[PDB]
This record gives C-alpha cells, structure tokens and sequence, in this order.
DNA sequence: CCGAGATCAGACGATATCGGGCACTTTCAGGGTGGTATGGCCGTAGGCGAGCACAAGGCTGACTTTTCCTCCCCTTGTGCTGCCTTCTGGGGGGGGCCCAGCTCCTCCCCATGCCAGGGTCTTTTCCCCCAGGCAGGAAAACAAG
DNA sequence: CTTGTTTTCCTGCCTGGGGGAAAAGACCCTGGCATGGGGAGGAGCTGGGCCCCCCCCAGAAGGCAGCACAAGGGGAGGAAAAGTCAGCCTTGTGCTCGCCTACGGCCATACCACCCTGAAAGTGCCCGATATCGTCTGATCTCGG
C-alpha cells in the first residue's frame, strides 16, 4: 500500500478564496494539477541552467526571479515577480 | 418537392456543432486497432493501458484539429474555400514536419 | 516573521512551501538550494493558479454551471493572450477549441 | 487488428476534425492523405513511447509513457498524469 | 540600342551568387546601431561584446534566409512568383510567431 | 543611436537576403513588413540576452549571454562558443 | 581488455572519458554516475564527431580546398538527410545556405 | 599572473579527424563549431538520461540510460551505429 | 418581401453519479544543534570596449523604360455537397482468467570519498605552406536579326 | 538558327597570415584503500488488461440529383526590374582613455546533515444535490414563390 501526493489540497484552496461558488471536476483538477508540475518544472530547469552558467552552486530567489522573468509574458512576469518578491519580504520578516 | 438546404450550409452547421463540443471524432475501437497495430513493428505482445489508447487518441485528435487549422489558411490564401493536399503539404512543410 | 508556525502560513501562501523545498532538492537542479527559493516558487505557482482558476470560474459562469470542467480551462486559457502565449504548445485533454469560423466562409 | 486497420479511420471521421478545425470544403484525396499524416505521427509516438516501456522493463504501454513521449516531442499533454 | 538583359535573368543570377556565398548581407554598422537603439528601452548604459553583436547579426540574418525560404513557398502555393506581405503573415502564422 | 535606426537594414540588404532564401521577384510593401518582422526578433532575443547580463550582475552583453539566448527560443547558433 | 592506463585507451576511444564522467558528476545529472556511462557518451560523440568530419572532408575534397570550414560542415549537415533531423534547429555561423532554386523560378521555351 | 585555463574538445576532434581524413586540416572556426556541436549533443543525451533515471526513480545514470537516450534522441541509422559503437566499447573496456 | 419547414433554444420533472465533507493514520515537514564551505566584500590590474580623425570607394538612393506579371471577368464541367436507404460494427453489459506490475527482505557488488603522483591537456612561439588576390585568356550563356 | 556582348571560370604568379608542431608547466585523472547504500534477485499478492458472448441501433457506405466552385483562358494596366549617375557613409587604420570584469585573499553566516515529534494530508466511507436526459413547446434561420 503507497500514497500519492498531489497539488489538489492547495488549488482547491485558491479556487474557494478566488470563486467561493464554483467547484472542480476531478479530470480539471488533474489538468490543473500538470499545469502546476509542468510550471514548477520549467522554472527549476531554468533556474538550473542559470546557476549553471553564473557558476554557482546555490539556487537563490535571484534565481528563481530570472526564471520567472525569461519564462513569463510581460504582465504575468510583472505580476509573479512581485508576487514572489512580497512573499519573500513577509517570510524573511 | 420536399424542402433541400443549399449547399454550405450544413456544412458551416457542423462546423458550429462540432467547435462548441468536447466529445472524440474518431470512433474508439478502429482507432485502438490501430495503435495496436502500429505498436507490433516496434515491439510484440504489447499490453496497453487504456488511460495509455486514450493519451494518444486525444493527442492524435488535437494534432489533426491543429493540422487542419492550418490547412485551412493554406486554401484561403491560394483563394480557395476547399482543402487539397497541396494545402496539408505545404502546412506541414512549414510546421518542419517535411521541411 | 517572528511566530513560529508552518513556512506557508510564514509567508502568506496556501501552496506546500515544504514540499516545493523538498521537490528542489530532490529534483538534482543545483547542489544547494536556498531558503528563499522555494518560497518565491510557492508564490509564483500559486499565482499562475489564481490567474487560470479566475478566468475558468468565469467561464464556468458564463455558462450557467457551477464546476469546473476541461472545456472551462482551455476556453479560459485560449481566450486570455498571455496565457495562451505560456501554454501555446499544451494539450488541454478534453478541452475542444475555441468557436471560430473564418470570414471568407460565411454566405454573402 | 494485424492488417489494414487505418481505414478504421473512416472519412465521416475525417470530415468531423476538419469541421472542428474549421473547414468547409473538403477534397476527395484529403482523406487517404490525413490518413498518411496520422500514421507518420502515430509512429513516432508509439516509438517513442515504446523505448520507455522497452526501458522500464515493462510489456505494458503505461500512459506516462504516452504522456513522456509526447512531452519530448513538444506537445505536452495536461490531463492524463503529470 | 546598348544591349539590356531581359527582366528575370539577374534575379535568378543573383540568387545563385548569394546562394554559394557565405558572407553577411547586412551591412556591420546599421545593424550594430538597430541593436544598440534596442537595448536601450531594456537597460541604459549597455555595453556589447563584439562577438555577441556578431552573433545577433548571423542569428537575425539566419532568421530571415529561413522565413524568405517559407514565404517564397506561399507565393509559389498562390501560384504567384512576387513575394507580397501577406505570405510573410501567412508563413509566420502557420510557423507559429502570429498564431 | 537613439532614433530612427531600423531604416538602416536598407531595401538593398532585404533584396539580397531574400536572394539568398531563393525568392525571384519582390513586392515594394515587402520592406516594410520584413523590417518589422526582425525588430520583433531582434527584441524578442536581446530582451533575454539583457537578462542574463542583469542577472550575472554584468554591464556588458557578451556572446555567451547572446547564445544563451538564442538556444533559449530553440534556435541554437554554433561557432561563438556553449 | 584488463589494463593500467587511461580509460580512453583501455576502452579503445580517443574522446576522453575522464573528462565525460567529470561533466556528468558535476553536471547535477543524477546523484551517481555510473562506470559505463561515461565510456557509452564517449563513443556516441566520437561516432557523431567522425560522421561530421568525414562528410564535411568529403564536402571540403568536391571544393578543392585542403581544410575544413564553416560552409564544409554546413554542407554535409544539410546535404545528410539523418543529419539534418538532428541538427534541424541549429544556425551553423558563417555555414550559409544550401543551393537550391524552385522549379517554378526557372525560364520556360 | 596566470590567467585561467580553458578546457574543450579541439585535441579529440583534430584526432578523429586525422584518423577519418589523414591529409585535411580544419579551421578555427570550424573547430569552434565542432566543439560546440560536441557540448550540444553532450548535454541532450545527459539531460535525457538524467529525466530517464528520475522517471523510473533511480539515482544512478548508466549506460542503459545512455544507451536509451540514444535511441530516443537520434534518428534511425544513426541511433543504430551510435548504439552499437557504445555497446562495442563499453564491452571492451569491461572485458 | 411573403409564407412553410427544419433546427436550435429554453424549461421543468427526475435520476443517478460524482463532488464534498468526516474520521484514522502515517509519513513527511519542522524545531534544535553542530559544522563547514560557499559566496560576499575589498583590493589590483589590464584587457578590451568605447570615442575620434581621415580618406576613398564601394554601395546606396534616385530617375527612366518597359516588359511581364498580377488582377479581373467569363465560362464550363467536374467534383463536391446534401439526402435516403442498408446494413454492419462499435458501444455496452456481464463473466472468467491469468499474467504482469508493485511491494518487501537479503546482501553484495558497485559507486563514492580522500590522498599521493604524474602524464595528459593548456598556453605561447614560430615558421612555412595553403588560401586569397589579381591579371590575362578562354569559355559560356543570353538576347535581338 | 548565327554573331555580338557581357559574365564566369580557369590558370599562373605573388603574397601574407594562420595552422600545425615544439616547449614548459600545471592540474586533474588514475591508482589504492575503506565504506555505505542502492538495486538485483527471489518470492508473494492481486489489479487490471485480455478474451469471449449477446444485443441493438447509430453511424458509415453507397447512390442519385444537381449545383457551385476550381480552373483554364483572354485582356489591361501598373509596378518591379534593369540600367545609368551622383553622392554619402562604411570600413579600414590608427590613436587614446578609462571602465569594467575577472582574479586573489579572507571570513561569516547560511545551508546540509541528524535527531525526534507532531500535525498535515492521503485514503476510505458516505450522503446529498447538480448535470444530464426526455419531452414539450417557443423562437429563429433558411429557402422557394
């Protein structure tokens, strides 16, 4: 007997902070589920590539911050960016 | 005599009925045969999931769909309302699927 | 912040900060991985979800039905630019194609 | 389904994708020509697929094998695991 | 009169020469400035490697040889022979930078 | 180099690139179009190439970051190094 | 064959599989490399290394030239259909383009 | 003082060039390529394997995961060759 | 502009199936402590990137002729669409079976980590041969009688 | 079909500049030894993929009428192309400066590793309540007269 682990504790949680009156259908919930796995995925392999390059061997916020920005349209970036910028400037203090 | 619709129409009816649907174009049984008998080329006594029949079905069909889309553009510039294979060729070749 | 809680409820998220830490060091992306990244992957990721999961809930709506479906996502993620633009090589599975008809094959 | 199993692809099939891809008139050599088309593209991905089954040690052709398959190929596919 | 070649004959010339040729066809400086007036609406006081400008240069020049290579396709598909924009729009749609 | 500077890629230029990519007759709108079409390249690859140099904490776009760049879009160029 | 030397000339190669086997365990590939991995990907690359440079000799030999460049290997990449598949998406600098003119672009009787 | 040394694959690839081609030489700018060409495929077979071995959960890359890379990555004569070059001298390096 | 006829749209009865919530657990995240090693900071140097005269000459910008290519209109017949009828086979339910994929316990051969040591790879000189340039000659398409 | 007219290839001579070999060094691969740990292998369980059977009715296949669109042909004009002629701005050379990137040395604090516990979430069970089907009209679109 084994478990599985999911991002469907965690967008069922934003989908009833974002539309409280909607729900999810189990195929949407795996769809949105690879969307999560697929975007984590980019943003680490580029974040990778760029410790990489730069010859580090620590991924940083300052490198998840260039992922996002090469990775992202222009207002999705710009939001991400900020988004992740007041995450870090709460968590830090 | 009975009543006949012009030519087009139930064609751009169609069209409407099967862009505001979901459901698969292609008949689920001849479609699985075939995979199964592309599959023995490459490796025999296959098993195959039917989660697996299903991935390929809906890419498949999402790839003729998007194929299609393109073909389409490819008539209308030659000034054309039908499809030729000229028109699926040239698609192609410029996707870099023939180059 | 000071409370010593859970590191999702320290930085304000509702994504699993200790999984996607986890997840980046597992996953062999650099030899260290710091505290900070996996916050700002927590928060970039929950983001992208609150963007695509808005435009489906209105989709959803603008169809008199309260769940989400396939076709809710891939209409959401077609019709808004930027999204279309991330995911332009992405399959939505059972998720259909936008209603479009080209104007030159309409009756005169 | 050892011989001749692409003309299960019938051409009302083949009608209903170029209707859901928006076309209103279709030729009399489209379908054999699609028909080519799908096969070209089954056979890279039933390959591809196939040598992760091959390399999993498996006889079963699981759907992350598909779904892998596809994701090297550039059409990611959402829906099927992942 | 002087001799004149018939329309046609230095266009098919030409190709052939630029065709066996590897040289650049971009003249160094104004692109070298294109590049620089870019940069600058994305970070002032921007200084470029030289071999980095080089590399854009053979990049962009490489991009351009491969589409006019689609957009001749179109305009033969057209049953045409002069390139016009719209095959430039259609080659970039299909190749997917329009969508 | 502030202003006005994408009318330096000079219809001579765009006539002999096109030669080159084998087309035989122009149209005299073609320029216009194919001027557009690479400014959009253009800032499409230096929009990357910039930061990669931002984020080495650099001043100088350098051939590295260029390539870089351009294997970033799938158009991966040989002979400048990677 | 059982030997006290590089593993180069023990595996009878001439791309190094020091070097191979450094770039895979300092290239955060997996947490271990294998003891056969680093001999396979040095024989794959100087397969396709020798594949490259014997078309692209072949090229340089029908130009009447003693040394290799850019065009050369262009030449032979675009020229071998195998290839051209694996390097479909890559810019040769200073390769240029292969000749070729559309039978349409051509004077008629 | 000293400046930092560079590493790449121009004393292997002139070796395989003498050996195919005796009498040809090869520029500088033709060996940049080839030196180019050489990381390009590296890091596509690496990265392909390294994806192989996290599918299956396993945190060793072989020469099986190799040997699959390859037939994933390249088309088929040259999948073929490459496979039985790599199983050739894996075998002799073994035996 | 006029009237039939087909087709889609809305609405209410209802029925099952699937989303949503509650309890057990079990397994992974978090707190505390140790240790070290990677990255930040200061200082130095010089390499290379930027800026400026100065040709000259090759390249680009503009004007003329005109030819031929694009564009439009006409007409035909052919291939495509639309509807009807037949019949087949895909979809669905129900049952039986055996193989293959997942889990667990042993342990053992393989990969890793660290030190000593040299042999292979890197950088600087240099020179001689191959490639570039150029002038004169022959050949080869091209177009107008 | 010829002759005249440009453009291109060929060949010999001159030259220069860059590639291949040699020399010194330094740095990383290899050999040796000790150690943990992942996976190879042998069982066991059982889930699911395969095979079979019976039924139906929904959809594909063939055909017929007929019509509208692809395609060939003719005419018109306008707009690129080819060829001169004038100027300009690219490029190559040379000279100057200083800014920025890379290297070296030092250290401090941040991340890995390890030890435990508890709480988050993963799974199973259950219930209600929304999406769908079905029938009935109501509205709208299409096409002949």
């Amino acid at each position: 007997r084994s478990r599985k682990e999911s991002y469907s504790v965690y967008v069922y949680k934003v989908l009833k902070q974002v539309h409280p009156d909607t729900g999810i259908s189990s195929k949407a919930m795996g769809i949105m589920n690879s969307f999560v796995n697929d975007i984590f995925e980019r943003i680490a392999g580029e974040a990778s590539r760029l410790a990489h390059y730069n010859k580090r061997s620590t991924i940083t916020s300052r490198e998840i911050q260039t992922a996002v920005r090469l990775l992202l349209p222009g207002e999705l970036a710009k939001h991400a960016v900020s988004e992740g910028t007041k995450a870090v400037t709460k968590y830090t203090s | 005599k009975p009543h006949r619709y012009r030519p087009g129409t139930v064609a751009l009816r169609e069209i409407r009925r099967y862009q505001k649907s979901t459901e698969l174009l292609i008949r689920k049984l001849p479609f699985q045969r075939l995979v199964r008998e592309i599959a023995q080329d490459f490796k025999t006594d296959l098993r195959f999931q039917s989660s697996a029949v299903m991935a390929l079905q809906e890419a498949s069909e999402a790839y003729l769909v998007g194929l299609f889309e393109d073909t389409n553009l490819c008539a209308i510039h030659a000034k054309r309302v039908t499809i030729m294979p000229k028109d699926i060729q040239l698609a192609r070749r410029i996707r870099g699927e023939r180059a | 912040r000071a409370k010593a809680k859970s590191r999702s409820s320290r930085a304000g998220l509702q994504f699993p900060v200790g999984r996607v830490h986890r997840l980046l060091r597992k996953g062999n992306y650099a030899e260290r991985v710091g505290a900070g990244a996996p916050v700002y992957m927590a928060a970039v990721l929950e983001y992208l979800t609150a963007e695509i999961l808005e435009l489906a809930g209105n989709a959803a709506r603008d169809n008199k039905k309260t769940r989400i479906i396939p076709r809710h996502l891939q209409l959401a993620i077609r019709n808004d630019e930027e999204l279309n633009k991330l995911l332009g090589k992405v399959t939505i599975a059972q998720g259909g194609v936008l209603p479009n008809i080209q104007a030159v094959l309409l009756p005169k | 389904v050892l011989r001749d199993n692409i003309q299960g692809i019938t051409k009302p099939a083949i009608r209903r994708l170029a209707r859901r891809g928006g076309v209103k008139r279709i030729s009399g050599l489209i379908y054999e020509e699609t028909r080519g088309v799908l096969k070209v593209f089954l056979e890279n991905v039933i390959r591809d697929a196939v040598t992760y089954t091959e390399h999993a040690k498996r006889k079963t052709v699981t759907a992350m094998d598909v779904v892998y398959a596809l994701k090297r190929q550039g059409r990611t596919l959402y829906g099927f695991g992942g």
